[PDB]
């Protein structure tokens, strides 16, 4: 019980690695999604 | 053998200076002390250092201090409580006790340049950054900015290190945006869970040219008056010349969160010399409610919606008044600044807070015990008023009930309320006390006060009692703490404290004694007290006019701003219309709200007294442990225990 | 402007901390001034009024004033550069005056709006130029684009998606007016597959003293160590007591300090020295260290 | 205007001239200008040891006390200013003696009264304490106290409070009228018959300053 719990298994395994290719493509945003980032949102604005 | 002794508070905050007093007590030599704090649970060793000697020349007495670091390995568990272990060694003899920790660093205040803002604006917004002490400290601080439904639409991070705590930071807001309520929240790198907050408006405005303002006569209700509740209207330009217009007011009654309006209550009424009245009579407001019964309507609350536009009809301005009580009674009395534990045998003093129905202090109204009608006294500035009884050794509870005598009223207008006190319970039923007292006045930097210490046994003990053992709790941390010595038959001794700057906004006063009696058993008995201190600035900062003449300057006219202050302290400015506050006054910062938040942060949940000895030092924020086994309760919840109500 | 001022000060202070000073008022003011009251915002090509007080705050004089609204570019009216569009009024003492004009704002944007005053047999005068912004006609649209699921575990086959988003069609957007894009972006909480541990109600009783001959200490200490570790792990030392685990530990202590004296010297041990060696003993006690 | 040494006046005016042996006593301290008019804010302390420190109120009164030894010797009590900036030639001083109470037949037992020092103004109230010293074969035989106030050369109020056995301390609080100003004595006092069976009146006395305004 003891090994049940200490590293208890858990419904996450967030690893995402996700990319924007931009219409102005200087560069490409790039973010991760984790666990401490779950909830966490992520927002960018474009102005067209 | 002689007895060891560490206190502390209750719970340690990281990233802050922690107080650590050590004592013992009987004590014969020199005795040295080495000090070590540890993790919880394991061992992986945190803080090593500091140790001292307890000396027979200092009364066995060595306070030594220590800072707490943070890490990834300390800010890795967010959201669930985690402890940590305090080790100090008396000679050969180690005394060990598991402390509760706040992830908790310091505070954030964050002041904006105006409370509502226009699309298409700039916001200037500066953030101060203090520890615990309200000193600037130079941490990372996360700060974000939301929308109405709560999305993040921009982002900082920056440190405040060598810029004196202040952060100055600006941000546009774009024309493409949806109004209404805007959110700022910042939080520092090291405490990611105390999250600070303040928010502002986004409205399509222009300023108008005057204010009105809403004044109710009385800012509750009582029922049975047959005139009803007399609403006054003063309107006057932001200069400060007087509003000649028209007012059309209407009002309505809140019920918990929904507002419902009353239709006929509307009334048209010129506004002249700066000035009109309106009453809402009786008989509309019971035409109103479709309830008949005028006992329904206690509990619930009134609002007034006010529209004035002045006689060249080119302006307008929308007041509000809101949450005028519907009671039967002027005034609530609270127990509140009173201990719920009485002494048996021995006097007790109660401290009655007495407020108006919206909630501030009552001034000089005469309140009474309700056993005998002799016993009267008339409350202070604040609002607290001095009672107290002579107690009988009843080791049942004694239900104290206090009751308003103001003339005039009537029996029904009377406040009363009603609690239940409880008795101290001494070690082994001895009947041994300590009981403290104190003057109740509005304490000022500055003044002295005088502690007063009775002592209560049987006289073959007493003398044993060659000293008293005092600490000074203020914002949670140990702030002076010593020993006042005794001789044999001065059962009271008076101990003169000079107030400084430091002890703002509130204090409690611990005191106990030991020794070994009864059968030859260790006894510990204490007693605690809750002090209020008059809000007012650490420093003292004044903006007036240099000049001192040319009464209202001409649009543009250069004027001298006179600033005094402390020395070596850096001030920020803003300068604003008024207007913008008639708009929208929330949300404004104020020292008075530091000092309310300070209080909030509080970890002591009882104005003194306790159910033993272990119970005054855990109502008060203290741990207490000896080397002969005496302890104070165990506390796993940072919050208050929450009362009955 | 013309207003009282409400200052803020905040101090900082190395040693006196911080400190929130009273606001101080500044009443700013002149005795005959305008007060040109625009809407935030005007439809562009459709007639408005604009409000202008002049306010006269003499004890017992009145005053004559010529009012003029410039000529603007921007603004078609009555002012011309030819031709001016000026009144004379009287204003009572301790009493404003609102002049009533009409305009028709021409191009978009924020443009300027200037008026002017000047009062007879008296040289004091005011003039105010403010600027309003002229928005062509339209509403705000807040429509959604897509809503939809990334899993690249699930699409796109293989631990790889790909997806697009086009832009909207927006056929009804107005002629050369910014339209922003607000991407979002939010990952899935998922929780649980967690049993619930023992209570630790009934765990209270296997703090046992170690005692005894040296497999017999072993017995004593076995639910001793096991404990401690269990309620680390399961965190409730809130419910059974934090005193206990400190307590516990001198036991703990207690057991290894009588375990190494039943010890053989080749490292091995039984429940005597006098005993032979056992080899399950000694593989327990590995366990148990 | 005084050409002087010294900013201050240090008065022993308020303060009484006896001492209650083996109780602590109360000093309050009068401190003026130069002129005479009260100095507002000035720290004073006690020659013996300088952790008693405290600052005069608006009326330009201090409180300090100590914490006496049942001396039958006088008691001298010397109180000097320790206002910063100020050197010790401009520090002001004072010095008396104080004489120690004799009970009847030298028994022993003593009455000692102790109230707030704050500027009265006539609708507050004032708790009165008071504290009862003697052997515990004679504390079950006093049952009473008995109290007068002396205001404006004749008796204003006077009473009886009640006592019972254990409860050495009692508080008694007493609201201000505008009948109290400018000035006012209490007095109390116990009486039994102990020791050999010989009457004993055991008194004490305080004079309370009130805010002088209009009644
Ligand atoms: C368009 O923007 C509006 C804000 O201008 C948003 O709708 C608001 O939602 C909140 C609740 O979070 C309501 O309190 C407001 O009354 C709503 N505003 C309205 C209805 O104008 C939302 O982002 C979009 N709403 C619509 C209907 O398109
Ligand atoms: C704990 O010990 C420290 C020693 O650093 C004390 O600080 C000194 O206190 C004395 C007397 O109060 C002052 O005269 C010194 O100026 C202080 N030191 C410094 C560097 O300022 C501290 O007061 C002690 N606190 C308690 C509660 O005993
Ligand atoms: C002495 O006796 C007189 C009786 O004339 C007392 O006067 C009355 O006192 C009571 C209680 O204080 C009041 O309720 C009455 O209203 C008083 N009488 C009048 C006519 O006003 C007086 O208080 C007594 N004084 C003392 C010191 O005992």
């Amino acid at each position: 019980l003891a090994q049940y719990q200490k590293d208890a298994p858990d419904h996450q395994e967030l690893n995402l690695d996700v990319s924007l290719q931009l219409p102005s493509r200087s560069s490409k945003i790039t973010h991760r999604i984790h666990w401490e980032s779950a909830s966490l949102l992520r927002s960018e604005e474009t102005k067209e | 053998s002689p007895m060891y002794s560490i206190i502390t508070p209750n719970i340690l905050r990281l990233e802050s200076e922690e107080t650590m007093v050590l004592e013992a007590h009987d004590a014969q030599g020199d005795v040295p002390v080495t000090v070590t704090v540890h993790d919880f649970p394991g061992k992986k060793l945190v803080l090593s250092s500091e140790k001292t000697v307890l000396t027979p020349a200092t009364n066995h007495m060595g306070n030594v201090t220590f800072t707490i670091p943070a890490n990834r390995e300390f800010k890795s568990e967010k959201g669930r409580n985690k402890f940590v272990t305090v080790q100090a060694t008396f000679g050969t003899q180690v005394v060990e006790k598991v402390v509760l920790v706040s992830l908790q660093s310091g505070y954030l205040f964050i002041q904006t340049d105006k409370t509502i803002y226009t699309p298409g604006s700039t916001v200037l917004y500066r953030i101060f950054t203090v520890n615990h002490k309200l000193l600037p400290v130079g941490r990372t601080v996360m700060v974000n900015i939301e929308n109405p439904e709560g999305i993040p639409v921009k982002q900082d991070s920056l440190s405040s290190q060598n810029q004196l705590g202040v952060l100055p930071l600006s941000w546009d807001i774009p024309e493409l945006v949806n109004m209404g309520q805007w959110k700022i929240r910042a939080y520092y790198e090291n405490s990611p869970q105390q999250v600070f907050s303040t928010e502002f408006e986004v409205k399509e405005y222009v300023l108008p040219s005057f204010e009105v303002i809403v004044e109710p006569t009385e800012k509750f209700y009582y029922i049975y008056n047959e005139k009803g509740l007399e609403v006054t209207i003063t309107a006057r330009f932001l200069y400060g010349k007087k509003v000649e217009g028209t007012a059309f007011v209407i009002f309505g009654i809140q019920d918990g969160e929904q507002r419902i309006s009353l239709p006929e209550s509307l009334k048209r009424i010129p506004i002249e010399d700066g000035s009109g009245e309106v009453v809402l009579s009786r008989k509309v407001l019971l035409d109103g409610v479709q309830n008949p019964r005028a006992e329904d309507l206690v509990g619930k609350s009134l609002y007034v919606s006010a529209t004035v536009i002045l006689h060249s009809g080119s302006d307008m301005v929308q007041a509000e008044r809101s949450g005028i009580p519907i009671v039967t009674s002027p005034y609530q009395i609270h127990f509140t600044k009173t201990p719920k534990y009485f002494k048996p045998g021995m006097p007790f003093d109660l401290m009655v807070f007495v407020t108006n129905p919206d909630g501030s202090p009552a001034y000089r109204v005469p309140v009474a015990v309700q056993g005998e009608d002799t016993v009267q006294s008339l409350t202070q500035g604040d609002g607290v008023a001095k009672l107290s009884i002579n107690t009988h050794p009843s080791q049942k509870p004694l239900s104290i009930t206090v009751r308003t005598k103001k003339q005039e009223l009537s029996e029904a207008e009377q406040a009363t309320r009603t609690m239940q006190a409880l008795p101290y319970s001494t070690v082994g039923n001895s009947n041994n006390y300590l009981h403290l007292s104190v003057l109740r006045t509005e304490l000022r930097p500055g003044e002295t006060l005088n502690v007063n210490f009775l002592l209560r046994m049987d006289r073959a003990h007493e003398a044993k009692i060659r000293y008293y053992t005092y600490l000074i709790m203020n914002k949670g941390r140990l702030l002076k703490a010593g020993r006042q010595v005794r001789e044999p038959g001065q059962d009271l001794v008076v101990l003169p404290l000079s107030i400084t700057t430091d002890f703002i906004p509130s204090f409690r006063l611990v005191a106990y004694y030991t020794l070994i009696g009864a059968s030859g058993q260790r006894e510990v008995v204490a007693d605690s007290v809750w002090v209020d201190v008059k809000d007012s600035c650490v420093g003292s900062l004044v903006v007036k006019s240099g000049q001192s003449e040319d009464r209202q300057p001409v649009p543009g006219q250069q004027m001298t701003l006179k600033i005094e202050g402390d020395h070596g302290a850096r001030v920020v400015l803003v300068a604003v219309d008024k207007g913008v506050f008639v708009l929208n006054k929330k949300n404004k910062l104020t020292q008075s709200k530091i000092w309310d938040v300070v209080e909030k942060a509080d970890i002591g949940c009882t104005p003194g007294s306790g159910k033993d000895y272990a119970g005054v030092f855990s109502d008060a924020g203290l741990t207490f442990t000896s080397s002969s086994g005496q302890q104070t309760a165990q506390r796993a919840e940072l919050q208050c225990p929450q009362p009955a109500a | 402007s013309i207003t009282t001022w409400e200052i803020l000060a905040v101090s900082m202070s190395d040693k006196k901390g911080i400190c929130v000073a009273d606001p101080f008022e500044v009443t700013v003011m002149q005795d005959f001034f305008i007060d040109l009251r625009l809407p935030y915002s005007v439809v562009r090509n459709e007639q408005v009024e604009i409000r202008a007080v002049l306010y006269n705050y003499r004890q017992n004089q009145e005053l004559k004033v010529r009012v003029e609204l410039l000529h603007n570019p921007a603004f078609c009216s009555l002012a011309t550069t030819k031709r001016r569009h000026q009144q004379t009024v009287t204003i009572p003492p301790k009493s404003s005056l609102s002049v009533p004009y009409v305009i028709v704002p021409l191009k978009t944007g924020l443009q300027e709006v200037e008026v002017k005053a000047a009062v007879y047999h008296h040289f004091i005068s005011d003039g105010v130029r403010k600027s309003l912004k002229v928005v062509p006609e339209g509403i705000r649209m807040n429509k959604t684009v897509a809503v939809r699921t990334l899993d690249p575990e699930r699409l796109g086959r293989e631990g790889v998606q790909k997806e697009d988003i086009p832009p909207a069609d927006l056929s009804d957007q107005v002629p050369d007016t910014e339209s922003e894009t607000r991407i979002l972006l939010q990952g899935t909480p998922v929780a649980q597959m967690t049993e619930d541990a023992v209570d630790a109600e009934r765990l209270k009783h296997l703090i046992v003293t170690p005692s005894g001959c040296g497999e017999q200490n072993m017995i004593g200490m076995t639910p001793t160590v096991i404990a401690v570790h269990y309620l680390d792990e399961t965190e409730q030392w809130e419910k059974f007591g934090l005193e206990k685990r400190q307590g516990a530990l001198e036991l703990i202590k207690k057991g290894y300090t009588q375990q190494l004296a039943f010890r053989q010297p080749s490292s091995a041990f039984a429940a005597f020295v006098k005993r032979a060696p056992s080899t399950w003993l000694t593989a327990y006690v590995v366990k148990v260290f």
